[PDB]
DNA sequence: TCTAAGAACTCTGATGTCAGTAGATTACACT
DNA sequence: GTGTAATCTACTGACATCAGAGTTCTTAGA
């Protein structure tokens, strides 16, 4: 709590919190002391990412000490083995130059454990351990990219294990597994994008379905994954031919049919606004005279993102920034058309800047 | 024993052709010998096997001839079985387009036994002839063969495609010639060396029972300080475990010694590693604290038995010893010592004097020195060929648990009503296994569970078979005949269905949950 | 008791 | 109730004093 | 009570000189009697139930230790799990020198007040966090009028002990041979739940009796599938189960600290700390090597899910008592699942006993275990001993062998004895007739082991060496039987041995 | 003229079990 | 969004138990 209250504020003393955590973890047997010792490292490494101090942490020692524990992973309690993988995959995030030769053997370890954990016949999955893998892997992929241009087999294996985590193939009564698979998919859809155009309807069906589940962090993890899915799918036809009109038709239909109607949370709805922004750079390629009308329709949708009908204390906290985060792409590469939209930008200027103290 | 086996198999043309309601006599015999070879392919017996084929379009033998000793191949010499023989039996063997003689193959096979039985050891010997009776022959050497089967001490088993309760005149006359040969060998028992392919496929269905002895143990049964009798017991029931353990092997090298198992030690003060030969001393635990012994001071204070004892404490009625309490790892059968005719009269007196009083013995026992002393009930019984007196362990006062389970005759909250009782009244007669089809007052014994082989070992060898013959493929289901054996199905299920149907209504059946498997993420 | 194939 | 229940170790049934053979 | 609740027990001795230093004889001493009791129930509870809680308290002493309500009381020991150092604290006060050792410290004969003493013990039980099943106080005072000379002192106690009983703490008593008389009907009549010498109860605290005592708990719960559909939940309970000397805890020599056995697998060639996925399992047969994964050496040996399938019915005579597999386990209903299934089970119990019948079942105690076959023999209760239930009603699981289990045993034939040789035996056997009872014997090793362990643990001068009850007492076998071994030696065999 | 293969028993270590405890997930819900 | 339920799923102490490994004895034995 105190490291979160204070943040990065005064860095030059911080190594002694690290030394307390690795000393606690090694000298105390109790998992309930190993858990906070790991937790405090996760936040410590995460907040000092950009710091002066990240070399004197001995970040290359820290991989060798916690990788060695996988030598006897069968003896480690299930919930501690979450945090070892949360940590290990984060080492690949914060300081890549010291991980440069190690992270490939860690890909072999993460995939080999997760294949074994998802596909074993002899036992039901250890849900905490499976979640720990998907969590650590989500930091690992930020550097050391397994983007489908190269290593096509491992990048397919990561993607169809994400389909195994994401699909409600049967329903769980706790959702830490989907919750972790969603964060992975959200940050790394860029890695697996040819598969996004292969499996495309089943992906948007299941992703949309998670948005209905009333659990709140599941819901936030669900929703933040659709934005990135549409983000990657946009880049896939920012530099591709007419072949994808069939796909663009499905997206320009369906999420527009939600935006123009739905009685649901600001997350589901402000994503579909994020969606409509992105497709300009795709859509200019078949017709410039649909690029203006999607700007006309964004602002002629703003009149109903306003009109929530007494939706107190929820709507402005995410609604209107999405109007503006979906309207540069419709002009960034163009120069054709004259604009009422500039004077009416007073409507968005005053609205937007008036609401600065309201969030 | 170390045995000789000689499969002498007819592979002529004709056995390819059949009564259409069965597999061909050729492939029937091939299946019998397959269902056989598997048995000693797993079982650790010391028994040599040979293969001889006859009706072969070529010939290979030590004794070659132009008309006799011809259309015969001595395909495999007399040695312990192996998986390549089983593959060759299962997949290699072909019918010849020609024909041959079983009397022919017999003389060659029996002469091969007369070669092989000299240069390496044996006790018992067999020759085994499989045919459709398409052999045409002169009735030549037969008296010298039957005389020589005694002088060589080899028994003949004979295997045929039809019953002994559509066959050709040639098969009828051939069987009367096989009968005449076995009548000449053994008389009335001789026809019990003859088997159909039908009954044998209906008997070779399973892997062998695990063969194990009970080891000899010599001792002295002692009813009082002066009077001892010689006794030598054998274990009789033992809950049996497989001989060979699962060895541990490296995934890529497949060598059973590329792994060393370091049992290393840690003190928790940052990985101070101990030496067991100097610094590790066993302790016991005593309430809220530990106390150190020495492994070498427990032996100074430990309860030591004064001898490898067996001695009776006294006697008392069958009433003192109820069913439930019996507590043993094993059962002994506790017998008069070999060639002690004084012990034989004395122990037959002992147990005949227990047969009539309903009295039982209570006895201190100990297998050997250092092992724990032991108590319990030496319980007599009788069979027409010997007196039984089994020994079984009974609890000490701290092995026995006493709990007042809330007692059920206080039925006012758990009502057993007239209609419920009048349903059950028919269940337990209706689903009887034991049927009264007798005047011995012994019922049919329709499901003799003590004669069934253990499904654990049938299942193990069945996997070792499949992964031997198909060395990279996935594992099979349970072979269906194992369920058909392990169920209790036939007529009893046809009787049960209606009395069970009135249970479903007269009694409630409120919910229970279910749990899942690899089905929690598996296809379709 | 049985022997041979019935070992 | 009291009659069978040990005072050293309550609820559990009273341990009787070992016995052995005596005629 | 429910499973988890500890027994918890507090010992509360009168430190007053008029009893403490007092005797009519020389041969005992009431304080030396109470302290012996406290050490001896406490050494029973150490072997038998290390989980259950003890405390010990002196009232009316002159120097004090309490949380509050302090006057003239000393909690020698607060509530704790029992062990050696506590038994060593009581040992210091025992004996003729002991009754001076106590005087140098807490001081003797001062005025006291039960309504404060009962307050103190109450606070004690309160202060502990654990769930308690039985809450009991033991009074070691002889002071039969507890100085209620002031009746308005005494009404405080009696009301406060009303409050003890009202809060479901119990309280219990022992009288300690006060000179000339003790009578509960004067006072203590309403504190406990015609005249006495000394309590017949107190000798039971000197039984020194040793076993683990482990409370009623299930082994597992299963569904008795009568067919594809009808099920009842039944329990599976362990009425007879061989005890073992407790597992020894390996220690570091130089400090007595516990140490971790910390095993790994290491490649014979190279530094690979091989993970469980790195290595398979295998066999050798027919000079070839068979390879299986660490999943499938335990996919083989599967057949069924946890339950009990019904297989039809038999006569109880055909279940031959010579072939016996492993110790019999009890079956008893459980409404925890399949509610009202007790109604079916009870009819099934009742009617099998009329039919003279067993049910045959196939039995799996777990997933990934083969089925054994088990006869459900039905059972009936002998409450005739004033409802001491020697036998609970339900079913016995009696296990049956398979072919592989019934090992071959060598050839022999004889029917040798004459009617005189049986006739003499029929005498000796009837001379040696006693009554076995199940509890009449004790394990010589496991009983000896605890006595060795105490000598080492409480630092005793000697191992108690208490001689076992399994040896035949051969001089009695000489005399009760008499000389009749000569009838075998004369009538039955020659003189050559 | 003796050297291993076959027993036998105890002991140690892991896996699964039950009862009970309590945390975090996650549903439900605000006009 | 924000806040309060209700309730699933974990972990631990403890108890049984199969397997696996250490240890003494018979037969077959140069």
């Amino acid at each position: 709590i105190f490291l979160e209250k204070m943040g990065q504020k005064i860095a030059p003393y911080s190594v002694e919190i690290k030394n307390t955590c690795t000393s606690v973890y090694t000298k105390d047997r109790a998992a309930k002391c190993k858990i906070p010792a790991l937790d405090l490292l996760i936040k410590l490494l995460q907040t000092f990412r950009s710091s002066r101090l990240m070399d004197e942490f001995k970040i290359g020692e820290l991989f060798s000490k916690f990788y060695g524990e996988l030598a006897l992973k069968k003896k480690i309690p299930d919930t501690v083995l979450e945090k070892v993988y949360e940590l290990l995959g984060l080492l690949g995030e914060v300081h890549p130059s010291e991980m440069i030769n190690n992270a490939e053997n860690l890909f072999r370890a993460f995939l080999g454990e997760l294949k074994t954990q998802m596909t074993s016949a002899v036992r039901e999955p250890k849900l905490p351990v499976l979640a720990g893998c998907l969590k650590g892997l989500s930091s690992l992929l930020c550097n050391f990219t397994k983007s489908m241009e190269e290593d096509p087999q491992t990048s397919r294996e990561i993607f169809n294990f994400v389909l195994k985590a994401i699909r409600p193939q049967i329903d769980l009564k706790r959702y830490a597994v989907p919750s972790a698979g969603l964060r992975l998919f959200a940050l790394h859809a860029s890695q697996f994008s040819t598969c996004l155009l292969d499996n495309y309807v089943s992906l948007f069906e299941v992703l949309l379905k998670w948005c209905a589940h009333t659990n709140v962090e599941l819901k936030k993890a669900a929703l933040s994954a659709l934005e990135s899915f549409l983000k990657q799918v946009s880049n896939m036809v920012a530099k591709n031919a007419e072949m994808h009109k069939n796909k663009l038709q499905y997206f320009m239909e369906q999420f527009y049919g939600i935006i123009r109607n739905v009685d649901s949370n600001n997350k589901e709805l402000s994503i579909a606004i994020r969606g409509y922004g992105l497709f300009a750079g795709p859509c200019k390629v078949i017709n410039a005279k649909d690029v203006d009308f999607m700007y006309v329709e964004l602002i002629q949708r703003c009149k109903q993102m306003f009109l929530t009908q007494t939706d107190t204390g929820d709507d402005r906290v995410y609604q209107m920034p999405s109007f503006l985060q979906s309207v540069a792409s419709v002009l960034l590469y163009l120069d054709t058309v004259p604009e009422v939209y500039t004077p009416v930008l007073e409507h968005l200027v005053v609205m937007q800047i008036d609401s600065f103290p309201q969030y | 024993n170390k045995a000789a086996v000689v499969l002498c198999m007819d592979v002529g043309f004709t056995m390819s052709n059949s009564i259409p309601g069965i597999e061909s006599p050729f492939e029937q015999a091939k299946k019998v010998i397959t269902m056989f070879v598997q048995r000693q392919v797993f079982a650790e017996n010391k028994d040599e096997i040979a293969l001889v084929l006859f009706g072969t379009d070529g010939t290979d033998n030590p004794l070659s001839g132009g008309d006799q000793y011809q259309n015969i191949t001595v395909h495999r010499h007399l040695m312990l079985p192996d998986f390549d023989l089983l593959e060759d039996i299962e997949s290699k063997i072909q019918p010849g387009s020609q024909q041959a003689d079983f009397l022919d193959a017999l003389i060659v096979s029996m002469d091969v036994i007369q070669h092989e039985t000299i240069g390496k050891k044996f006790e018992k010997r067999h020759i085994e002839i499989f045919t459709d009776l398409s052999s045409r022959f002169s009735k030549s050497q037969l008296d010298i063969i039957i005389h020589s089967l005694k002088k060589c001490d080899i028994s003949l088993q004979f295997f045929l495609p039809f019953s002994l309760g559509g066959i050709t005149e040639q098969q009828k006359e051939g069987l009367e010639i096989v009968k005449m040969v076995m009548i000449s060998l053994e008389g009335e028992d001789g026809l019990d060396e003859i088997y159909s392919f039908s009954e044998s496929l209906r008997k070779l269905c399973v892997f062998k029972k695990i063969e194990r002895h009970s080891i000899h143990w010599p001792c002295r049964l002692t009813i009082g300080s002066n009077l001892s009798i010689r006794i030598a017991a054998y274990k009789s029931i033992l809950q049996e475990r497989v001989k060979k353990t699962w060895t541990v092997v490296d995934a890529k090298t497949l060598k059973k010694e590329d792994i060393q198992k370091e049992t290393v030690y840690c003190l928790n003060d940052d990985d101070e590693t101990e030496v067991l030969k100097e610094d590790i001393i066993q302790g016991f635990r005593y309430g809220s604290d530990i106390v150190p012994f020495s492994k070498v001071d427990e032996e100074q204070m430990k309860y030591k038995s004064e001898g490898k004892c067996f001695s009776v404490l006294g006697f008392c009625k069958s009433s003192q010893v109820q069913r439930r309490f019996f507590m043993g790892n094993q059962v002994l059968k506790v017998f008069a010592a070999r060639d002690d005719e004084a012990a034989a009269v004395a122990l037959s007196s002992l147990i005949h004097a227990l047969d009539d009083l309903d009295m039982v013995a209570i006895v201190r026992y100990a297998y050997d020195k250092r092992a724990n002393p032991q108590v319990g009930v030496a319980f007599p019984h009788i069979k027409h060929n010997y007196e039984c007196l089994v020994y079984v362990q009974l609890p000490f006062m701290e092995d026995l648990r006493q709990y007042m389970f809330s007692s059920l005759k206080n039925s006012k909250k758990y009502a057993p009503t007239e209609a419920q009782l009048n349903a059950v009244d028919a269940l337990i007669d209706s689903m009887s296994l034991a049927k009264k089809d007798e005047k011995t007052d012994t019922l049919e014994d329709l499901f003799p569970t003590t004669k069934i082989p253990n499904p654990r070992f049938q299942r193990l060898f069945q996997c070792l078979l499949h992964r031997a013959l198909h060395p990279r493929e996935p594992l099979p289901p349970i072979q269906q005949h194992i369920w058909n054996m392990l169920n209790p199905p036939a007529e009893v299920t046809t009787k049960s269905q209606i009395p069970l149907s009135k249970i479903k209504t007269l009694f409630p059946l409120i919910e229970a949950k279910k749990k899942d498997q690899v089905t929690a993420q598996e296809i379709f | 008791k049985p022997r041979g194939l019935f070992s | 109730r009291c009659p069978g229940e040990s005072l050293i170790n309550p609820g559990f049934k009273s341990k009787k004093p070992a016995g052995g053979v005596d005629f | 009570y429910k499973y988890s609740g500890r027994d918890s027990l507090i010992f509360l001795v009168d430190a007053s000189k008029a009893m403490f230093e007092s005797q009519s004889e020389d041969e005992l001493t009431p304080f030396d009697m109470s302290i012996q009791c406290i050490q001896s129930v406490y050494i029973s509870k150490i072997i038998s139930s290390d989980r259950d809680l003890l405390a010990v308290v002196f009232y009316g002493t002159e120097k004090d230790k309490n949380s509050v309500n302090f006057k003239n009381i000393y909690v020698l020991q607060e509530l704790d799990n029992p062990g050696a150092k506590r038994i060593l604290e009581l040992d210091q006060f025992k004996g003729q020198q002991g009754q001076k050792r106590f005087q140098d410290m807490m001081g003797h004969g001062s005025d006291y007040s039960l309504s404060e003493v009962l307050w103190v013990c109450a606070n004690l039980f309160s202060d502990v966090q654990f769930k308690m099943s039985h809450k009991r106080i033991m009074l070691f005072t002889n002071e039969d009028n507890p100085h209620g000379n002031d009746s308005a002192k005494a009404s405080r106690a009696r009301t406060k002990a009303g409050d003890l009983r009202d809060t479901g703490i119990f309280l219990d008593l022992m009288h300690l041979k006060k000179p000339g008389g003790f009578d509960i009907s004067l006072f203590y009549r309403d504190i406990i739940s015609v005249h006495f010498e000394e309590s017949s109860k107190l000798e039971d605290l000197l039984r020194k009796v040793r076993a683990k005592e482990t409370r009623k708990r299930a082994l597992s719960r299963l569904k008795l599938k009568l067919n594809k559909d009808i099920v009842i939940s039944v329990g599976i309970y362990n009425l007879v189960q061989k005890a073992l000397k407790p597992p020894p805890i390996k220690l570091y020599r130089e400090t007595n600290e516990p140490v971790k056995t910390k095993t790994r697998t290491f490649n014979t060639s190279t530094g690979g700390l091989l993970l469980p996925s790195d290595t398979k399992r295998s066999q050798i047969y027919g000079s070839r090597q068979i390879i299986l994964e660490k999943e499938e050496t335990e996919e083989l040996k599967r057949f069924d899910d946890p339950g009990l399938m019904l297989m039809g019915f038999k006569p109880l005579v055909l279940l031959k008592k010579h072939h016996y597999l492993r110790p019999s386990l009890f079956v008893y209903p459980e409404e925890s699942l399949v509610i009202g299934s007790s109604t079916l089970f009870s009819a099934l119990l009742i009617k099998c006993l009329e039919k003279e019948v067993a049910a045959l079942c196939r039995y799996t105690p777990r997933r990934n275990i083969p089925p054994y076959f088990v006869a459900l023999v039905p059972q009936e209760e002998e409450l005739d001993d004033q409802k001491i239930q020697v036998t609970p009603p339900g079913f016995q699981l009696v296990f049956l062998p398979f072919a592989d289990d019934k090992r071959k045993m060598p050839f022999t034939e004889k029917i040798m004895a004459t009617p005189e040789q049986v006739g003499k035996m029929k005498a000796i056997v009837e001379k040696l007739r006693f009554t076995y009872r199940s509890d009449s014997f004790e394990n010589p090793v496991l009983q000896q082991h605890f006595r060795n362990l105490e000598a080492l643990a409480l630092d005793l001068m000697e191992p108690e060496q208490a001689v076992d009850l399994t040896l035949p007492k051969v001089e009695a076998m000489n005399k009760r039987l008499g000389s009749l071994v000569d009838e075998f030696k004369e009538l039955v065999y020659p003189p050559d041995y």
